[PDB]
RNA sequence: GGGUAGGUGGUAAGAACCUCAGAUCCGGAGAUUUCCGAAUGGAGCAAUCCGGUAGUUGGAAACAGCUAUCAUUAAUUGAUGAAUAAAUAGUCAAUUAAAGCAAUACGUGGUGAAGUGAAACAUCUCAGUAGCCACAGGAAAAGAAAACGAAUGUGAUUCCGUGUGUAGUGGCGAGCGAAAGCGGAACAGGCCAAACUUAUCAUUAGAUAGGGGUUGUAGGGCUUGCAAUGUGGACUUGAAAA
RNA sequence: CCUGAGUAGCUCGGAAAACGUUAUUUUGAGUGAAUCUGCCCAGACCAUUGGGUAAGCCUAAAUACUAAUUAGUGACCGAUA
RNA sequence: GGAGAUGGGGAGCUGUAGCGAAAGCGAGUUUUAAAAGAGCGUUUGUUUGUUAUUAUAGACCCGAAACGGGUUGAGCUAGUCAUGAGCAGGUUGAAGGUUGAGUAACAUCAACUGGAGGACCGAACCGACUCUCGUUGAAACGAUAGCGGAUGACUUGUGAUU
RNA sequence: UGGACCUAAGCUGAGGCUGAAAAGCGUAGGCGAUGGACAACAGGUUAAUAUUCCUGUACUUACAGUUAGACUGAUGGAGUG
RNA sequence: GGACUGUUUAACUAAAACACAACUCUAUGCCAAACCGUAAGGUGAUGUAUAUGGGGUGACACCUGCCCAGUGCUGGAAGGU
RNA sequence: AUCAGGACAUUAUCAUGUAGAGAAUAGGUAGGAGCAAUCGAUGCAAGUUCGCUAGGACUUGUUGAUGCGAAAGGUGGAAUACUACCCUUGGUUGUGUGCUGUUCUAAUUGGUAACUGUUAUCCAGUUUCAAGACAGUGUUAGGUGGGCAGUUUGACUGGGG
RNA sequence: AAGGGUGCUUGACUGUGAGACAUACAGGUCGAACAGGUGAGAAAUCAGGUCAUAGUGAUCCGGUGGUCCAGUAUGGAAUGG
């Protein structure tokens, strides 16, 4: 799956609506990216998290 | 983000100060060494409080670092195959680090400073302990 | 329990019996419930094949009868344990849930066409329709205002009529089409987080379990007094009755 | 003293809403506030006046549907129905 | 309420004043400097029944080739893959090698051996060039008679797959 | 002839990887003959069966109990196949 | 005419078409390029420029002339948009 | 993360400029009649920049109290010292941006190797090795793109073209 | 004369329009007469483009100029008319 684990944020589906507006059905991926993380037992555990996600990590200092 | 630094003064004029600008992931970030300061209560309130904590955690520092010195210079042995005293493969920090386990010391690789050991015999290897504080270690290669 | 005098299901006569010590029949509650099948010991060409483990019986022993148990996953608990010393991954054990089906119907949610109309056609419509898929439920969804919207105003949501085929929107073409207001069916609004306080966590708590508190003509906490013992249900167990 | 922060907004691409993107509502990417003298709203927008307090949860009733059980109905069919 | 007529239910609907794009004015009003002129107005209702026509729904009926979405099919055939089987019979007689001559030594030549080849002739086997027949046939593509390949880029069975 | 033995192509596939959803890919394990390994011949009989039944002579693989000898030697390595 | 042996339009065309040996050009320095798949994964290849994919011709012999204005391809380094 | 370079602003700092006449290198608009001396002159030595080969200035060392016809002369369209505001051009400590260019690593990547879960060519974890803030990846935006999709491609017409 | 020359001007007007022509609709054409304020002329009179007949193209959308129009609570504005 290509959404995040933390939250399950995934695709947004929409219309690629060109000049003279024709449709074009059309998938926005979340940026996904493998930065680290640490749990409250050790276990540091690498995750595919989101960047939205990623700030709210950094800001809480989860790391 | 979070301004803040911790037990040094580093690579630019500042002291034991929140004096940090925004650099985000960088050497404020993946430094686990230096204060991620919530300035929601570092004003006056984590001032003087975090303040005399930072003497403990320094003075501590000073102490658990001269404890793990005198465990240091009371000899690291790695056993390695060498042909005739030039070796097969070759011992680095974690090989360092996992030895010096056999003495119950758990330390970070990244403060054994130095390059590839190649060769039997000693070697004496430098050890950043603190910004400070730099330790001798000894450090035996033998064959097996 | 009811209920009598016949009955042993239909193609069905005959043969042999049960029955008026109250059968069959009818209603309630039970037990049995081969095999496959989510199928779940392991397989497999569905309804077959091959087993393990622990008991007991037979047997001198293989071996055979007769019982129970043996899938995976998630949570919790315990034990064990790596590269690495500790720790985590992992492995083993125990207990509790589901996995499936169908009422071709209804609900939500994801994804989502084309035919056709436009007298062709791409914007548009058909249409958020069909289909595929996940998820329940007896109904679901929604929901108690950071609202309506033009006033000495209404006062959660839902559903029906009207407003109206209106204001608007549309290659201003085809077409699309509300929200207010009004009349009605039904009517209930409750509870956490956080301030403060308590107990405990190498109390570095920034955590665990309590008290307290729930909001708009602003409220609650903090200091100090008075009045309260009561309605009220979105609700636990018993008893009695209809 | 407290009154729900990567939050409301702002920007780039899209959509729900009657509206072919526009106040309001949602969001894949980026940035990003304030704290009762506050915040949002009354179709771009500002001031005045007035209304309401998001960013947390729960909720019967009226509503939709009937393969099913029971009783019954029909200006419904009566074996090419 | 007898799966009733009906009773309640005035919320709304039409008509009762039009004109104007609109604020507005009002039996007048818009245009207009204009009170002239012209435009438009200076009352004839409503609710049902029934019928004709019409609008949105397939809209008198039957009739496409098609378009899109989900599934089922490689047991025929095409290719690939694993594994097996088959090719009666008969000829031609390569390269290479051994020996002898010859060569200063090679090269070359002769004999003998050897037994190759998308070789040869031809049955089973495979394929399908021609005529004739049949063409509601014996047969939804064949028969008699001829025909090309037949140790190879071959033929074929069984299983899997796209 | 085939299972109870074996594996090929390949199929399935715990954990796991990837994918809006279903599913797809794939490791250990497991299946999968058209192939490998495994011990029975002749004759007779019935209306219908036959290396199956019967007659005659055989071999195999396990199991105990027994006599004698010997220290066996695998879930793994090698050779063979 | 085609070099040959072969393959092909089952069920009206077996041919002068297709193939082929050989030739040249081009791409490709290894997580190769090309390719299937959305991605994972896989082929290429358990290969490595004496190798692999693609276009064009088509055994063997001799030949393969002229034009780089236009289209395409490669490179360019200052400028213009 | 760090170092270097050059560009434009500016915090602090200097200057910079020759049509003639004008005792001369006249960049423009003022207040302007005096002005200098340890924020140290005449005479000299050196030098960056500049070049009208003559001149300016800045910066230094010695010098020491007498001086300005570049106040008052005189010229000329603009007139001289001294305190200010505005142009052309250069150097400076300084930031602020980005631009190319290095180095380094902790993010990150791996179809380098080793180890364990493990009798496992996937996978997860640790280390090594190579890359290295590039690449890959999400959004946004240009270009080529019948590989692919939906479609139009008229009528009259002594048949139609 | 509706042709040639001259003087003066700009009626190459504003607001309208009874009554007809020819017309499927849309549109086109002609025009007496009335009010305002003008030009030529002594005055009557004439003049709403030329001797007549062609000389041109709907709607939507958007822009430009003026405004005794509206301005999503109010005052403005944006946006419309
Ligand atoms: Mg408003
Ligand atoms: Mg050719
Ligand atoms: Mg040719
Ligand atoms: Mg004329
Ligand atoms: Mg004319
Ligand atoms: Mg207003």
């Amino acid at each position: 799956a290509k959404k995040d684990q933390l939250t399950l944020r995934g695709p947004l589906y929409g219309n690629n609506r060109s000049h003279s507006k024709t449709i074009t059905r059309r998938k926005w991926n979340v940026n996904l990216q493998p930065c680290k993380v640490k749990t409250a037992d050790g276990k540091t555990t690498r995750i595919l998290v989101s960047t939205r996600t990623l700030r709210t990590l950094k800001k809480h200092n989860r790391l | 983000m979070k301004v803040i630094l911790k037990q040094d003064v580093s690579n630019l004029g500042k002291r034991f100060d929140v004096v940090d600008v925004k650099d985000g992931y960088a050497i404020h970030f993946l430094f686990p060494k230096k204060l991620a300061a919530p300035l929601t209560k570092k004003s006056l309130q984590d001032r003087d409080l975090f303040l005399k904590k930072q003497q403990e955690h320094y003075e501590i520092n000073k102490a658990l670092s001269h404890k793990l010195k005198e465990v240091i210079e009371q000899e690291l042995h790695f056993s390695l195959k060498e042909h005739n005293g030039r070796p097969y493969g070759s011992i680095i920090t974690k090989q360092i680090i996992n030895q010096a386990h056999t003495k119950g010391m758990a330390l970070q690789k990244f403060m054994f400073k130095d390059n590839v050991r190649l060769g039997f015999g000693d070697h004496e290897i430098t050890l950043h302990i603190f910004e400070d504080t730099t330790a001798v270690l000894k450090v035996k290669v033998t064959p097996d």
